[PDB]
């Protein structure tokens, strides 16, 4: 239930 | 996910989706750190640390038996309180499009803050240590802003002679980013000779970062472990305020410390 | 649509193609506050008001009930007469390609300005507040056309530390635009650093404002509602003229007043 | 019966 | 057509081949007027007037009748004669391939002169009113060649200040041409920045304009309506020399006087 | 029978 | 074809394919008439002449007769010869790869520039006009390097105005090719501001022009006939050495004398 | 393959792949001799010398017999050791991510400089005459980076005169490049213009090469054979150490040493 | 049997 | 058995 950011390059 | 008891929360699903967006542009606009590092997937909220492969010799130990220790790195389980109104979130019920959110912008950009700043610089209260404050290197001072072209050079010689190879990236802060992509040089722009050197991508601005900084991007130098990657959470509530909190549960490990230089800022 | 009575004027069918030609080029080319704000589109003659999902506490208001106002932004509807001469709108079915329809410009460059204005600057008459006259932000100082990248990322770093993201516009009054594009620095043309600053379409000369402005594109911060878009009546007319009028019925709304930073003129 | 200008961008 | 009477010249086929050729590039490479303005087609050689669709008041009219005439602007035919050997033709069909053909270089240009600067200037016996000529608007002083870019934008607001909307075009005369493309401003070519300020067509030189010209592209503004368009034709010969002529028939129109600045020479 | 120029842009 | 004799040289076939590949990579790259003018196709050893289609009349003819004398210009066959080693010719059959070839390379060398100066400068003996020694303008001087701009555009009106149109190609002897490729004005290099201003291609570099060209490419102006083709051919061999030529028969016309315009060296 | 005795090391498969990951990115980063001249493919171990092709007079022999002798070039094998921890390597069975590998860099790097300087500078002891060494042109000095054009401009001439054509490659030791790289002349970047009269290939940084070089890439001038390419070996251990090699073998071969000119460092 | 230059532009 | 290097260019 995360803001889905994960990697960002 | 249950842990952070949303569905508690004196919230409509609207006003949800409002304060996530808010706080996902903050975040995917302003994450310096997740740009440039490895990142190890979330693994959610049970994961507690990261397995370095490592063994620590054991004090006291007889001579018929051999001790070790396995090293690990625990993750640090960071909340960032803020407080919502709640007739500003009944509001998106009735249509409003511009509820009160400014405290969410607070609370990510202070995450962000926290996660950026232990990747550069540290967090030593975590056990982590950040790029800068791990390198072998001799940090590089940039005189002048239209020195920052013979500067990278300079420090991607260091890292070729350090055995870093790959392509390299150059990370501004915030002063050293605004003078570089401010300043031309008899007219010509600085900033555009400087990005022919460097890795072809735009160059990231670091809220975070002190100076400016050049580092490998081939890979397996710094790693960023999540857990439970950033999250809105719901705390306690009373009849006018709503109590919430950015959640998030990580570690940054340097695995190769001299691959980045320090460039002293200009 | 039959508020507008134009199968009433004594006009032939070509006369009118014409005149909405010459008012559509003028829109077309000089609305510049629509070309940067998020637009509600036409709901017609019998919307009144934009809903802001607000509530608005009454007073003089017993103990055993709570009541409350809902708020409303209603509409303007402007109308800019203008009269054209008959015979030369009879020309135009006798194989003549230039009437004289000036008077048809005048009066769409002057709704433009009105529409403009209001966005930019603020119509007070109307309840409107504009982008400039809204932000908080302190206006930054251009003293020279130089000056203009730093001011463009200082403009931007105020952005970034409200809270709002996303890609930045520069939009530049007309002396601020002249001065950008005829400028250089040794030679080298500032406007294409500053190009290079900001959002890669061109940049948008907006002939209501006033110097300079800085404005995120992210959306969601600036709306304008459109009730009956931009239409030419028919009022009256005589023997020899006929009198017309550009009509609109609209407001602006300011979502979030600190997502745009005001430059002074350079 | 409008000129149909709508939004420009 | 048969009116060339083409057919009756003592010349081959393939000389006549030749001479449309060297006529052609000329006409293809130096017809300026033609690459700027609306072109209403070849309409033959029964053309004779455009209809401009306006009336006037006739005097001495009874009071029982309202009585008025059509206004046209009859076409102009236009004949350069010139000269060529017939042994130099007759050469072609022994398979020469560089027959004498000067005369018809100089008639191309010289009805390239008198077409382009009827455009331009005006052609008064023809009843022709030029681009130049018919604009109200103050002719633009521009002192050296560093101030086209300036220049250029201040014609371009006052073509937006009159109504006059579209992409505008610079066409510069043949020492304004030469000028900007070889100056440079501290090393940086001028005519590159005047190109990123105007249509992005390589700029038209125009021999026949003085000075410099910025216009509407937008269309409708200026009209030139051909008849018999460039044509070669046959009038006379004797043993030794044939007669040839350049023919054409045109009207050139200002529709819209105010959609051109003229710039004065830099 | 013309040379066929025509417009030029 | 067997006027070359090669089948009765002491030679393996891949020290023909050597000899052969040595001479082609010289005169693919150094050939530089032969990328400016017209070429009409190798037709062999018997193409003798070059029929102009002109006749001449004849002095001393009678009253009742008209008597007249066709025009062709010759050809003229060239034979540098050249010598190699037949001990390093045989090295390439024990897997020898770079076997003694400067020989070759001089002769191509030698060939290269008989062509090349015929064609730019003229060759007298051979009944040739050159490019530069033809053309009636009179000779630009280019002070600078910094000139070549202005020069160029002075060289293209030249050509209009004398009925030459099509575009035009910039051709550099060796200083001025090494002058304007090193050279900057302020900074900026004046290559690329010449380069647009001339046909888009590389600049050509032709070691036989003195100074430098502005010539046209609209094709038909200047024209290279080849009969037999560059060509290795054998002559003679003892025990230790072999006898080889590189031939070609050629002419090169100027059918357009006013389509080039000389530069004085910058 | 089996000369390398892997199989027989205390290292698991894991660790072998990091050692050679480790390897194999600085030989592909910085084997700079590699990337410029041709490459005879790896022949493997049995592979013992390159055949010329050439024959050499015998002396002392009759005179009813001539003798000659074959002339080949032996390869040189080369051999670099290094050693690692065995725990160190454990590690990686244990997830560990970093182990201690520098002196598998330190042995790569010495082998990067052992290859490139033979083929740059000569390696008398194996029989290798390098390409700086072996041109017989004159060394064109250098006197400060913004010299670099015209010297690159000036070198290539003199290939061209040796009869040397193709495209021309510039080749930067360290001190060059980085000047070159870092270099502005008023404003405008110097290595900007020298990239636009080379091949348009990054140019090439050689740590081994001193000065610059300007060569010939037409092909066949300068040879690199190798049979055992890089490779890494095992050949001893006892209870805490490992002992590894990395191996080469190979010859350098100048076919024409008149291909390249030597700049003096700028 | 020439070498194939022909024209070169 | 190498690290397959090879040609780089």
């Amino acid at each position: 239930g995360s803001l889905g950011i994960g990697s960002l390059r | 996910m249950d842990l952070l008891k949303r569905h508690l929360a004196p919230i409509v699903p609207d006003a949800w989706s409002a304060i996530d967006e808010e706080a996902k542009e903050i975040f995917q606009g302003h994450l310096a750190g997740r740009k440039l590092v490895d990142f190890r997937g979330p693994f959610g909220w049970e994961y507690a640390a990261v397995n370095t492969g490592e063994l620590r010799p054991i004090d006291d130990t007889p001579e018929d038996v051999d001790m070790k220790l396995r090293q690990v790195q625990p993750l640090a389980e960071v909340r960032v309180p803020f407080t919502l109104d709640v007739t500003e979130l009944d509001s998106v019920a009735r249509g409003a499009t511009n509820p009160d959110l400014d405290d969410v912008a607070r609370a990510a950009e202070r995450m962000v803050e926290a996660e950026d700043s232990a990747i550069f610089h540290g967090w030593a209260q975590a056990g982590i240590k950040g790029i800068v404050d791990s390198t072998p290197h001799e940090a590089l001072a940039v005189a002048s802003v239209s020195d920052f072209p013979r500067a990278v050079l300079s420090a991607a010689d260091t890292l070729r002679k350090a055995g870093v190879t790959g392509p390299y990236a150059l990370v501004l802060g915030p002063k050293a980013y605004d003078d570089l992509f401010a300043a031309t040089q008899d007219g010509y722009p600085v900033a555009k000779q400087v990005q022919r050197l460097v890795v072809d991508g735009p160059l990231v601005r670091a809220n975070a970062l002190a100076g400016a900084l050049v580092m490998s991007m081939r890979g397996g130098d710094y790693e960023l472990t999540v857990g439970q990657d950033l999250s809105i959470g719901y705390a306690f509530h009373d009849r006018s305020k709503v109590e919430l909190f950015v959640a998030e549960s990580f570690t940054f490990r340097v695995l190769e410390p001299g691959a980045a230089v320090h460039l002293r800022y200009a």
